[PDB]
Order: structure tokens, then C-alpha cells, then sequence
């Protein structure tokens, strides 16, 4: 395999990248600069309509056709989203690529929003509000996000209550008209050639407000299901930035994944800190968000009812007696090795290549190899990391809190 | 021939009846599944003046006594709006039978 | 670039053979990783009544202090190193895989002989482990899933040692003494039965040359019985829960036969439905679809389990207690149109299915692994997916309805309920309902 990417920039606006490997697997993700922070209050909880919008008719195929052809084919075809990034993601082995092409663009640039689909996608929406929120952990990450910030980063994935039934297929219509772009269209092929690529989206396109501020606050959702979950957070750091690679130097050393399924994680020393402690048995993770604008770093506890506070002024003293001067240099170094570690095996199959490179040809608008972005981790030193924890005790907090919330500190209670 | 055509469909429209009881085109419909589909999918102030229409024809029809003279929906007023609904259902129909042909 | 160019263009797995019955075989790629790992076969069917959930309880016991380093030293340089550790048992295998980095494997190898061979039973940790899996039987105690698949297999090889779960009695669990551990350790691992498998980016030659630097000297020196599978029904009553979990399985044919391709065939005709799906009213298998359109169920999936030469062809449906006759109704026929009444095209978008299933299955590099763990324990051998495809490609309706004329035309299915199951019929109607009088 002698092969690489190959990289266009469109001048309308458009980013194409193309990979040949000798891998039977054909996918096209197309990403969209579509995610909630364009969305407002006349539109609440429509990235999560338009997500579930992916069985529309369209001028062009009718959506039964549309089922039955991709399904004929046997491709996948699925809608994945985060608040920067709608995401179209089809694959099937590489002879069929161009009538699944053909059903995308019509997804993309032609949908109908016909009522009673709408209405049927309302009942939908109701559905798969229950089976989002039937989980507790991302309604705490919603929570927070609500908390995060006073502006549109605060807009949920999915709708709020009042708002089910009472959005009209005319707002979608405005919303696509000037929310699809072309210079907001990033276009990655794994598995398929480049000029078939380039020129069915040459063919089928043909298209063509700020940054949120900070808030800070607490939210509780007195829920009591015998585990408190607590979420403190700080802003951190826009995206890509050496402040916030030091962030996520500062949470490798912090916390990850779990390394040893049915161990302890000997070597995170929140979680031996917080066992020193508290006895009792507990959860500690590292968070870090990153978006366009902004950033939030902090950290997510699983605990007790009345268990809760002990556990936060562990590992928030524990983050103050990092950041005042007491880290090793090797555990710099093993979380730059964590880090590199997490970043390479995330991507090894095509999907987590797929969403890096969308992502990073979305953002940065063009591609640069993982070497030198690894050479970028290794670039990394220790006063960074000790700035980041200064930053992360010193500005305004955030904090979401929810369960049974008898023993938690609210605000002078640190 | 093209205009004595017109003249004899007018003739036929005149000659029906429902002119005279305040109904249109799309009041007359025998109903199917398709038939019901589309008077599913109908936008709401078009669903609440056909009811209406229909509910006065049936009442009409009740005490069995026909509208007065200039109260008749005349020629060429009436609104074909149902064919591209109903068209589209047939079209669906023929298009599970095309794909599983 | 074509279909066949494509399978084509694969690696290859090249195997080699330690001589104390030791297989290894391993898989490459060019992306900066590897999945290095140790599959034995020792599950649930070699065990015996009062030493159930044995290897499993071995694994538990897997880090907690070897005979080189201590139990938290072994963490420290797994992650020091910053390596990814996993560990499972079926009712037959056992797997130990580390997701592992491109340049600390030598060492990460050493480790997983260790880990193989010197595994110490530190007295504490045993008390500990046992008051862990003490709380892991609390815990899952309400995940339905588990406990219907556990109930299928109880009431599907009865008597038999298969039917045990791989959890086991407690009564088990408060006894563990150290000494059959020990024997179990000694007894069900060591000469043939053990293979190491690496795929990803690393070089065959010097992974055969640390398979002799350090899995060479193991030295080591009477199972596999027909298991009767018994066909019956348990249902749990318990009215608690809001929602219910009904699963059908019949006697799986295994391993040696392309009529299990056939088989996937036809779970690639019906197989899964979640109720999230984009698009209801659409559906290509009309089982779904139907569903759909009077709003019965919830989830199923139509599958395959394939225990050693046998197993469980099963399907298993989430719904309501209003809602579970017809789900059966439509869902046995189903089953009688794929035994007698298929098409071709269906049959067509299935195989297209199966490619694309088991094509976007193998990919990443631990299912790679798994794969070829999974091949080389149940036919010594790998088949690579060529093969596979001309299989595939050997398949008609006719040779489809007639496999499903042998695993289902009047059977003695195995039958699940849990939860509130009022509404699901005895036992004698679904004898009747599975063989058509053509209606």
C-alpha cells in the first residue's frame, strides 16, 4: 500500500479528501459545520429532528426507493452529530458506490419535508428523547453543557419538553437554505477513487453568528437513584491550541479509560487519592470538551448519596497539590504515552480514521499526517501543565450536580 | 370539436347534480385505502371546508330540500387540489409493485 | 478496483507451531498498532458441577500478584507503558487480548506469559475476589438479556454441563478453596490447547522469535462428549418489570457445514430491529415491518450461536405484554416462508447483507484477532473471506429452504419468557404454529 489521501479544496467552498486502500470497505462521511451552537431559540431541539430526518423523500427518490435501494445494496447509512458536526456516514463494498452517492445528495441538497413525516418524526422524537435520556450520564453532560455556557453551546442534541409537535417543516427549509453551504462542507472518501469523487460533487452540490460567553453556575436535578453524579468544569481552551493539548496532558495525568477491565488503575492517583479518601467504592474520570470557540475541562464522579463531598474535596485538593508544584516528570512522559496511545487507537479502523480526518479537514481546513501531530504531542512541556491546573482552580466555576444531593457543596462549601 | 367538447362537458357538469348541493370534484370521492391516505395527508383549513361542505350536503340531502339558484358552486370555480395527492398514493401503490416486481 | 481484486488484496496470517502443542498465528497491517492475545479453550462445559465459574474466577484472579511482581506493580507497568487490557470467557473459550502499542511488546509479551503461567493466589485477593463477584451477581441480577440467554441455554442442554452459566452456583462461589483452583490451572490449559495471536503492525518473524524467547520451555503432557440437547420451555413469571423478553432457539448445526452459511443467509433475510430505526414504514424484511405498522415490538434479533460443532439458532424479542401472540404468529411465519415459500431477490439482498456484515465485522484490529483466535480454536485453520464470498456465492433459494426444512420443519424448540409473560402461549401452540398445514 503506496497509496495516500489526496486533498481539494473547491472554491465555493468545499473540502474533498480521497484514500485508496486495498480494503473491501467503501465509506463516504460528509460532514457539516451544522451542530447545535447554529441553532437558537426559534429552532430549539431541531438538530436533533433533522437528525432523526434522515428517512425524507426526495426530490429524485422517494423514500421508500430510497430504504430499499440502500438496503438492496446492503449499505449502511447512518446520522451521527456532536454541537459543531452533523455527520452522514454511508458505506458498502466498492462497486456500488455511485447510486448510494446519488441517494446522498439528494438527502443533502433536496429534502421535501413532507407534514406527515414530520408528524410521524415528532412521535419519533418523543421515542428517542426516552431512549437518549433513559441514560442517566449524558443527561448530566446536557445538564452541564446548560450550565456551561448562556448561549447557544447551552442548545441541547435533542428537544426540550413544549417543544415536540410545534416545529414547521417551512423553519427546516430556511434552516437548510442557509445552513447548508458549500464552504461549510467537508467531503472524505475511504476506499473509492478521487476523480469520480470530485466529480459527482462537482455535479451535485452547485449551493454557493459569534462565539458563546461564559456563564458559570450550578445545576441540581434532585433525582436521588442512590449515585450522585458531579460534574465540575472550567472553561479551558479553544480548539487545537497548545493550552488545550496541555489540558489533555493534564487529564491523561489526571485520569482516563479504563487501562484494566476488573482492575484498579494503580498509576491515576485521583482515584488512589480519593481511596485514600474515601473507602468506599467510587468512580473518578477526567473530562474535556473541546469546540471551535471554547472549552471546558474538568471532572465527572460517580458516588454515594452520602458520599459525594468527601469525594470532590479529594480530588479538587488533589488538583491544587498537582497545580502547587508536586508532579513527577516520567508522569509527564506517561501521559504523553497515554495520550498517544488513545490517539492512535482511536483511529485504527475506518471509522475513527474517518471522523479524524472529517474533522480535521472540516476544521482546520486541510489535512496534516498524525506523525507530526504525535511529534506535536511530544512537543509538550511540564509549565504548560502546571498553567493548566493553576487555570483550572483559579477562574469561575461550573458545576452540574444531580441525585440524591443531601451532601453536596454548593458554592463557599469547597 | 375542441370548444363543443367544453360545451358538452359543461352540459355533463350541469346535468350531475352536486352543482345544486354546494360540492366540488373532490367531495364526490368513493373511498379506498389510497382514497383515505390522501384524505389523511390533507392540509387542515381544506379538511375543515370540505367536512363542512359535506356535512351541509348531508343535511340537504336529510330534509331533502336543494339549495337556492345563486348559491350553486358553478363550472370552472371548483379546486382540483386531492389529484396530486391521491396521483402521488396511486404512484406509491405501483411503486411497491414495481419493487417487489 | 473490484470485488474480487479486493479479496484479493488481504493479509494473509501467517501460522507457526510451538512444540509443546502451542499454536500461534498472526496478522499485519500498516497502521502503528497491534492486538496480541492468548485464547484456551476452557469454558463452562469443561468444568464440572461443583467447580462452576472456575477459569472464570482464574481471570478475576489474572492481576492481583504473580510470582514476579506484586499485584499492583503489574498495573503500574501496563500502564506505565500505557497498554489496553481485556479479558473474557465464553461457556467454551477463554481470551486474554491486550490492544498493545507498536514498540513496548517484547516486554508486554513477557508479561502475558506470566500471566499465562505464575499466576499467584494471594489469600486476601481471594476473599476479596469473592466478595466481588458476590457484587457482581447483585449487580447483574437486572440486565434481562444475560438472564434470558442463560435461562435458553439451562433449559436447552439440561442435565448436560453446558446448560451451566459461566457465573455458576453461589454455593460455588462461598467454598473456592485455593487447591482445586490450583488444579484447575494445572489440569485445563496446558500442552495443545492454547494459541497466540497477534494482528496488526508488527513482523511475524521476530513474533515467533519471542514466542521462543519466552513461551518456549513450557513443557507441558479427554472431553468433547455429544451434549443432548433437550428442547422444552422455563418461563418466569414476574410481574414486576414493565417490559418482556421472549427468546426461540432450535439445536444449531455448528461449525463444520456451509449450511451455516445458509443459515447466516437466512438471519440476514430477518436478523435484528431495534424500534430506532430510521425509517419503519420502509422495510425490506417484512417480519420489521409488519411490526411497524401494528406497533408490536420493541427489539428482536434473529441470529446464531455456535457452540463447538452445535449450538443454539435463536431468536429473542423485547416487546409488551399486549403485544406478544402476534409478534409470535408473524414471526413463525416467517420462519415457514423462508422454509418453503423464499424468493430469489430477497435471497440476493441477503448475501449482499452477509458481505457487508462480516466485511464491516472485520475491521479494527481485536475483531481481526478474535477471528483468527476464533478459526484456528474451532477448525485449527483460518478460512479467509475468498473463500467465504465463493460460499456465498454458492447459494441459492433451493439449497436455503431446504437447510430450513432440516433445523425447523417440526422441531423441539427451546422457550424463554421472563417478566410478565401472561400473554404468551403454551408451549403446544407453538408446536402447532411451527409446522405449516399450508394454512
Amino acid at each position: 500500500h503506496p497509496q495516500d489521501l489526496e486533498f481539494t479544496r473547491l472554491p465555493n467552498g468545499l473540502v474533498i479528501a480521497s484514500l485508496e486502500n486495498y480494503a473491501p470497505a467503501s465509506r463516504i462521511g460528509l460532514f457539516i459545520k451544522a451542530g447545535s451552537r447554529y441553532e437558537n431559540f426559534n429552532n430549539l431541539g431541531t438538530s436533533h429532528l433533522l437528525r432523526l430526518a434522515s428517512s425524507l423523500t426526495t426530490k429524485g427518490a422517494s423514500s421508500f426507493k430510497i430504504t430499499r435501494g440502500i438496503e438492496a445494496v446492503g449499505g449502511k447509512l447512518s446520522v451521527t452529530s456532536t454541537r459543531e458536526n452533523m455527520a452522514y456516514t454511508v458505506e458498502c463494498l466498492r462497486d456500488d458506490v455511485d447510486i448510494l452517492m446519488e441517494f446522498l445528495l439528494n438527502v443533502t441538497t433536496a429534502p421535501e419535508f413532507r407534514r406527515w413525516e414530520v408528524a410521524a418524526l415528532q412521535s419519533q422524537l418523543r421515542i428517542d428523547k426516552a431512549v437518549a435520556f433513559q441514560n442517566p450520564q449524558a443527561h448530566v453532560i446536557e445538564n452541564l453543557h446548560a450550565a456551561a455556557y448562556r448561549n447557544a453551546l447551552a442548545n441541547s442534541l435533542y428537544c426540550p419538553d413544549y417543544r415536540i409537535g410545534k416545529v414547521t417543516p417551512d423553519e427546516l427549509h430556511d434552516y437548510v437554505q442557509n445552513h447548508f453551504t458549500s464552504a461549510r462542507m467537508a467531503l472524505i472518501g475511504l476506499g473509492v477513487s478521487h476523480p469520480v469523487l470530485k466529480q459527482v460533487a462537482e455535479q451535485f452540490l452547485n449551493i454557493r453568528g459569534a462565539k458563546a460567553k461564559y456563564r458559570g453556575g450550578e445545576i441540581r436535578e434532585q433525582n436521588g437513584d442512590s449515585l450522585v453524579h458531579a460534574a465540575l468544569v472550567a472553561e479551558s481552551a479553544a480548539i487545537g491550541s497548545a493550552e488545550a493539548n496541555a489540558f489533555s496532558v493534564l487529564q491523561h495525568v489526571l485520569g482516563a479509560g479504563p487501562h484494566v477491565k476488573r482492575g484498579s488503575n494503580a498509576t491515576s492517583s485521583l482515584y488512589q487519592a480519593v481511596a485514600k479518601g474515601v473507602h468506599q467504592p467510587f468512580d473518578v474520570s477526567a473530562f474535556n470538551a473541546s469546540y471551535s470557540d471554547s472549552g471546558l475541562f474538568g471532572f465527572y464522579t460517580i458516588s454515594q448519596a452520602a458520599s459525594a463531598g468527601d469525594v470532590i474535596k479529594a480530588a479538587y485538593n488533589q488538583v491544587k497539590t498537582i497545580a502547587q508544584g508536586n508532579l513527577s516528570n516520567p508522569d509527564v512522559q506517561a501521559a504523553k504515552n497515554k495520550l498517544k496511545a488513545g490517539y492512535l487507537m482511536s483511529v485504527e479502523s475506518s471509522e475513527g480514521f474517518l471522523d479524524e480526518v472529517g474533522c480535521q479537514a472540516l476544521a482546520a481546513g486541510s489535512y496534516t499526517p498524525p506523525s507530526t501531530v504525535l511529534q506535536q504531542i511530544d512537543a509538550v512541556a511540564d509549565a504548560d501543565v502546571i498553567n493548566a491546573a493553576k487555570k483550572f482552580v483559579s477562574g469561575r466555576k461550573s458545576m452540574a450536580a444531580s441525585g440524591n444531593l443531601g451532601h453536596t457543596p454548593f458554592i463557599d462549601e469547597l | 370539436s375542441s370548444k363543443w367538447l367544453e360545451g358538452i362537458r359543461k352540459w355533463y357538469y350541469n346535468a350531475a347534480g352536486f352543482n345544486k348541493l354546494g360540492l366540488m370534484r373532490d367531495d364526490t370521492i368513493h373511498e379506498n385505502d389510497d382514497v383515505k391516505e390522501a384524505i389523511r395527508r390533507l392540509p387542515e383549513n381544506l379538511y375543515n371546508d370540505r367536512v363542512f361542505r359535506i356535512k351541509r350536503a348531508l343535511d340537504l340531502s336529510m330534509r331533502q330540500q336543494i339549495l337556492p339558484k345563486e348559491q350553486w358552486t358553478k363550472y370552472e370555480e371548483d379546486k382540483f387540489y386531492l389529484e396530486p395527492y391521491l396521483k402521488e398514493v396511486i404512484r406509491e401503490r405501483k411503486e411497491r409493485e414495481e419493487w417487489t416486481k | 478496483a473490484t470485488y474480487a481484486q479486493a479479496l484479493q488484496s488481504v493479509p494473509e496470517t501467517q501460522v507457526s507451531q510451538l512444540d509443546n502443542g502451542l499454536r500461534v498465528a498472526s496478522e499485519q497491517s500498516s497502521q502503528p498498532t497491534c492486538t496480541v492475545g492468548v485464547w484456551i479453550d476452557a469454558g463452562s462445559r469443561y468444568e464440572t458441577e461443583k467447580n462452576n465459574g472456575a477459569g472464570y474466577f482464574v481471570e478475576h484472579l489474572a492481576f492481583k500478584g504473580t510470582k514476579n511482581r506484586p499485584g499492583n506493580a503489574l498495573e503500574k507497568e501496563v500502564e506505565s507503558m500505557g497498554a489496553h487490557l481485556n479479558a473474557y470467557s465464553t461457556r467454551e473459550h477463554t481470551a486474554y487480548y491486550i490492544k498493545a502499542l507498536s514498540k513496548d511488546l517484547p516486554k508486554a509479551v513477557e508479561l502475558l506469559a506470566d500471566i499465562v503461567q505464575n499466576c499467584s493466589l494471594e489469600d486476601s485477593q481471594i476473599e476479596k475476589e469473592r466478595d466481588v463477584i458476590l457484587q457482581e451477581l447483585q449487580e447483574n441480577d437486572t440486565s434481562m438479556r444475560d438472564v434470558v440467554f442463560n435461562y435458553l441455554h439451562a433449559t436447552a442442554f439440561q442435565g448436560t454441563p453446558l446448560a451451566q452459566s459461566v457465573e455458576g452456583p453461589s454455593e460455588n462461589v462461598r467454598k473456592l478453596s485455593r487447591a482445586d483452583l490450583t488444579e484447575y490451572l494445572s489440569r485445563h490449559y496446558k500442552a495443545p490447547r492454547m494459541v497466540l495471536a497477534a494482528a496488526g503492525g508488527l513482523e511475524h518473524r521476530q513474533l515467533l522469535d519471542l514466542a521462543q524467547k519466552h513461551f518456549s520451555g513450557l513443557s507441558g503432557t479427554p472431553t468433547l462428549t455429544p451434549c443432548r440437547f433437550t428442547g422444552s420451555e422455563i418461563r418466569h413469571r414476574e410481574d414486576g418489570l414493565p417490559l418482556a423478553h421472549v427468546a426461540i432457539a432450535v439445536e444449531g448445526p455448528g461449525w463444520a457445514n456451509p449450511d451455516n452459511v445458509a443459515l447466516q443467509v437466512a438471519n440476514a433475510i430477518i436478523g435484528h430491529y431495534d424500534c430506532t430505526y430510521g425509517g419503519g414504514m420502509h422495510l425490506s424484511s417484512p417480519l420489521a415491518s409488519v411490526a411497524v405498522t401494528n406497533k408490536l415490538c420493541q427489539s428482536f434479533q434473529t441470529f446464531n450461536i455456535c457452540y463447538a460443532d452445535t449450538g443454539l439458532l435463536g431468536a429473542h424479542f423485547v416487546c409488551d405484554h399486549m403485544s406478544i401472540d402476534d409478534m409470535m404468529f408473524v414471526l413463525q411465519g416467517q420462519w415457514m416462508r423462508l422454509c418453503t415459500s423464499a424468493t430469489e431477490s430477497e435471497v440476493v439482498r441477503g448475501k449482499n447483507l452477509l458481505r457487508n456484515a462480516l466485511v464491516s465485522h472485520l475491521d479494527g484490529t481485536t475483531p481481526v484477532c478474535e477471528d483468527i483466535g476464533r478459526s484456528l480454536l474451532t477448525y485449527g485453520r483460518r478460512i479467509p473471506l475468498a473463500e467465504w464470498e465463493s460460499r456465498i456465492a454458492e447459494v441459492d433459494a433451493r439449497v436455503v429452504r431446504e437447510v430450513c426444512s432440516k433445523y425447523f420443519y417440526d422441531q423441539c424448540p427451546a422457550v424463554a419468557g421472563f417478566g410478565p409473560i401472561e400473554q404468551l402461549p403454551d408451549y403446544n401452540r407453538i408446536r402447532s404454529g411451527m409446522f405449516w398445514l399450508r394454512f
